[PDB]
RNA sequence: AGAUUCCGUUUUCAGUCGGGAAAAACUGAA
């Protein structure tokens, strides 16, 4: 077919990312995966004269049988022209948020048909590493819409639309949202009657959000109120005001007035009895200021809660939590924090794809070095969100 | 024997045009020599005469070789390179000898003259022109242009590697048994074969190269078990590296200074730290390549420290791809650790030291982990899998620590080994306030302008200290204050700050620190019997707080 | 009132500190 012309964003050159060291194993894996694609002619060997490079790696999928090539296109994507003329995944459903069950499909393999604009192929250059560097790397260049590219789906937007239209008009009420290589097929039909529709949708292509829930902040249930037990409460409710401007500690601080030993017990008087109960109300009443602005990034923050539990909040502007939650991956033996944090990361971005239709940008509570040496071992996704390493302060306590 | 391989298309950096530089007239002698020389490269096909039209030019140099009427002439390509299409060097690094598996039959063919054999793209040759004035005085000048990868040119290596591989590919699809590793002009050819049949394969291979102009000299490897592939003497069970000699001549010439860098830098992927970085500064102000230019104590001393390291040789075993990898780390001191990756008790691959302290306040538990992760990838690079560890830390000590830590962490093939210096969390804070402990309300402050402040406290009993302070920040006072209350108190103490900074540092259970006060604050912490550090919202009328608040104000 | 965070290398390595809230340092050695 005649290739759709795509071009890098104004005044940005293609990507030039160094490759991370790969295990004598993932390498071998890749090496065969490529030699085939080469035979199928989806890729093609290139030289040292193509100054560009994106890193690749071997993910390994679903119930884990084999191997998958994963190109970390994040850069080429940042440098790729936005898609808005050929409206990339047109309006976001908004229905998805609400359906009894969404299911994601890997429409991705479709991409390998449509030919990629020749004057753009250089920008997908990737290099398979060699052990001990005993060999020049094998370098290639895509010749078709590549798997993780931003350009891909939008370009193939129409082909897809024609493909689903029948089945969509055939079942006027099953929402289908395409995001990257996935197809989020949501419905409210019974589980069995859902699956059929998927299968019907599946032949075509062959040619549970409604349970999600937010975190209601609550103060403890006490009687044994020591001085610091109150000091605690006071501190939190202080910070909590930044979120709910109505909450106020004062009658509480009054209980504390003195120079009392932390262990001293204290009589919770009506002053506070009024305030706690009154505050408890507002901690469950919606911060009317929440707004998902399509033009702002989503930020996700995760805190470690020790019991193989973690807490996260997605927000565009601070204190305006679009959503908050808590993943508790009880890994009695599978306790690789790294593995957990990872699973956290993966489960949070899928939630956001299904809701806001964007993968948040994460602020990981871990050292780059560490996150950098094991992440791949557990990553199971076709995609990879952006991430920034950080050091969590007392939020662990501030909401757990 | 100029190879018939297709040429890699080279460009100049966009916005730039080839070089144009004047050649300082050389001595009658020098000139007569460069000609003498250039004339045969012209004969061999390596270069060629060209008309005085070609705008571009690069300088030539090279003195008496000390053996009859010849000279050693090496060209200044600095400019041409400064305007050349930077290529993509396709390798994570140099190969480590320990990474090599043990083979039965191995030979190392040094492909000779390999550069001059591999042809340069036509449309870039223009740029490689150079002249030969030398004619004493009524000088005009000879004018040549390369036809093959030039010696100093930026492309050379990257283009040569690409060529070398395209050529080996064929012979390789044919001999899957054979293993060819290239690294510059050296072809390590190994194969687990009968010295007879190997000999034959090496014959075959040697001829393939020849059909591509790559001539492999007879002065090869034919006997000696200590093959020198990349300076690694490759004995059948022990690769080694002969200590690198590093001279210090009279005429310390610029290029010499550059090449010197090379040797150092090459060894560096074995030999721990050598970077003559401050000598490198001498290269940050380049001039004629033939000029001599020394440097101060920076220069002089750098070479020495490098030498010390370069003196003691190194070596290890090869990589049995059937025996486990075992890394063993040991806390050989403050902020410096050691480790060894072996497969057979006294037959280790790489040993290593790991000095680091990633934080202003770290923990041994924390640093151990860092050391682990370093070693993990480091293997994944060299061997291709993550080793199994033997670490100076008890399984329960880890388990408590991760649970008591806000960040997520993880070590792989963890296994306890009771070694002498062990790792432990020196202390821990109380989860809940100590009953009957004098509660210290702490706070400090300092005027930004003056950089002076006070630090003190008040208590549930009656004690009430306060202290004058010079040149500090409010963080430093808030810490001073925690310190005081620590000193002026007993084995069990509840303490309380209006500062998340100090709280944080302490919460992290810092073993040591760059911060003396923090160290001070730590020394006490290890001495006390129970500590519970709490935090309260500054400026709220929180009891005791409002009080110490006023005491530190002026 | 004070206090966070991210970035500057982006194939790696050799040599040190500061700004801003999507925004900003090189050479040499591999």
């Amino acid at each position: 077919i005649e290739t759709v012309p795509v071009k890098l964003k104004p005044g940005m050159d293609g990507p030039k990312v160094k490759q991370w060291p790969l295990t004598e194993e993932k390498i071998k894996a890749l090496v065969e995966i490529c030699t085939e694609m080469e035979k199928e002619g989806k890729i093609s060997k290139i030289g040292p004269e193509n100054p560009y490079n994106t890193p690749v790696f071997a993910i390994k999928k679903k119930d884990s049988t084999k191997w998958r090539k994963l190109v970390d296109f994040r850069e080429l994507n940042k440098r790729t022209q936005d898609f808005w003329e050929v409206q990339l995944g047109i309006p976001h459903p908004a229905g998805l948020k609400k359906k009894k069950s969404v299911t994601v499909l890997d429409v991705g393999d479709a991409y390998f048909s449509v030919p990629l604009d020749e004057d753009f192929r250089k920008y997908t250059a990737f290099t398979i590493p060699s052990i001990n560097n005993e060999t020049p790397g094998i370098r290639y260049q895509y010749n078709v819409l590549p798997q993780g590219w931003k350009g891909s789906p939008a370009i193939f937007q129409s082909s897809m639309t024609k493909i689903l239209e029948p089945f969509k008009k055939q079942n006027p009420d099953i929402v289908i949202y395409q995001y990257m290589d996935d197809l989020y097929v949501g419905s409210d039909l019974e589980i069995g009657q859902h699956r059929t529709k998927i299968e019907e949708l599946r032949q075509h292509l062959l040619r549970h959000p409604d349970k999600w829930t937010v975190q209601p902040i609550v103060l403890p249930e006490k009687d044994s109120w020591t001085v610091n037990d109150i000091q605690k409460l006071v501190g939190k409710l202080n910070w909590a005001s930044q979120i709910y401007p109505g909450i106020k500690v004062r009658q509480l601080c009054k209980l504390l007035r003195g120079t009392k030993a932390l262990t001293e017990v204290i009589p919770l008087t009506e002053e506070a009895e009024l305030e706690l109960a009154e505050n408890r109300e507002i901690l469950k009443e919606p911060v009317h200021g929440v707004y998902y602005d399509p033009s702002k990034d989503l930020i996700a923050e995760i805190q470690k809660q020790g019991q193989g539990q973690w807490t996260y909040q997605i927000y565009q502007e601070p204190f305006k939590n679009l959503k908050t939650g808590k993943y508790a991956r009880m890994r009695g033996a599978h306790t690789n924090d790294v593995k957990q944090l990872t699973e956290a990361v993966q489960k949070i971005t899928t939630e956001s794809i299904v809701i806001w239709g964007k993968t948040p940008k994460f602020k990981l509570p871990i050292q780059k070095e560490t996150w950098e040496t094991w992440w791949t071992e557990y990553w199971q996704a076709t995609w990879i969100p952006e991430w920034e390493f950080v050091n969590t302060p007392p939020l662990v306590k501030l909401w757990y | 024997p100029i190879s018939p391989i297709e040429t890699v298309p080279v460009k100049l950096k966009p916005g730039m045009d080839g070089p144009k530089v004047k050649q300082w007239p050389l001595t009658e002698e020098k000139i007569k020599a460069l000609v003498e020389i250039c004339t045969e490269m012209e004969k061999e096909g390596k270069i060629s005469k060209i008309g005085p039209e070609n705008p571009y030019n690069t300088p030539v140099f090279a003195i008496k070789k000390k053996d009859s009427t010849k000279w050693r002439k090496l060209v200044d390509f600095r400019e041409l390179n400064k305007r050349t299409q930077d290529f993509w060097e396709v390798q994570l690094g140099i190969p480590h000898p320990a990474g090599l598996k043990k083979k039965k039959s191995v030979t190392v063919l040094d492909v000779g003259d390999a550069y001059f054999s591999v042809p340069l793209d036509e449309d870039f040759r223009k740029y490689t022109a150079f002249t030969i004035p030398s004619i004493n005085n009524e000088t005009p000048g000879i004018r040549y242009q390369y036809n093959v990868l030039p010696q100093g040119w930026k492309g050379s290596p990257a283009i040569f590697q690409s060529s070398m591989t395209k050529i080996l590919e064929p012979f390789k699809k044919q001999n899957p048994d054979i293993v060819i590793y290239q690294y510059m002009d050296d072809l390590y050819v190994g194969s687990d074969l009968e010295i007879g049949q190997h000999r034959t394969k090496i014959e075959e291979l040697r001829q393939h190269l020849l059909r591509w102009g790559l001539t492999t000299p007879d002065k090869k490897h034919q006997k000696e078990p200590p093959f020198l592939w990349m300076g690694y003497e490759l004995h059948p069970d022990k690769w080694t590296v002969q200590p690198i000699v590093l001279p210090e001549k009279d005429s310390w010439t610029v290029n010499d200074i550059q090449k010197l860098v090379g040797k150092l830098n090459w060894a560096s992927q074995i030999y721990p730290g050598i970077k003559v970085r401050q000598l490198c500064k001498l290269l940050r102000g380049t001039k004629a390549l033939t000029e001599v230019i020394p440097l101060t104590e920076e220069a002089e001393l750098e070479l020495a420290e490098n030498r010390e390291i370069l003196k003691e040789p190194v070596h290890g075993v090869y990589y049995d791809p059937s025996k486990d990898l075992i890394a063993e780390i040991q806390k050989q001191g403050q902020g410096q650790w050691t480790y060894q990756i072996y497969q057979e008790p006294f037959k280790n691959l790489k040993t290593g030291k790991y000095a680091r302290m990633r934080g202003a306040h770290t923990n041994d538990v924390k640093q151990l982990t860092e050391a682990v992760q370093k070693i993990t990838t480091e293997s994944i690079v060299i061997w291709g899998k993550t080793p199994k560890f033997k670490l100076p830390i008890q399984k329960e000590t880890w388990e408590t620590w991760w649970t008591e830590y806000w960040q997520a962490t993880w070590i792989p093939e963890w296994e306890f080994v009771n070694t002498p210096p062990l790792v432990k969390l020196w202390y821990q804070l109380e989860k809940e306030p100590i009953v009957g402990a004098e509660t210290f309300y702490v706070d400090g402050a300092a005027n930004r302008e003056t950089k002076l402040g006070k630090a003190g406290y008040v208590t549930n009993k009656g004690r009430q200290k306060v202290v004058p302070l010079t040149n500090t920040t409010n963080q430093k006072t808030e810490l001073q204050a925690i310190y005081l209350a620590l000193q002026d108190s007993g084995l069990e103490v509840n303490i309380v700050t209006d500062s998340q900074y100090a709280l944080g540092i302490i919460q992290a259970q810092p073993d040591k620190s760059e911060s003396e006060l923090v160290n001070q604050i730590i020394e006490q912490l290890i001495k006390k019997e129970k500590v519970y550090l709490a935090w309260v919202p500054a400026h709220k009328g929180i009891g005791g707080n409002e009080q110490v608040d006023k005491l530190v104000s002026a």
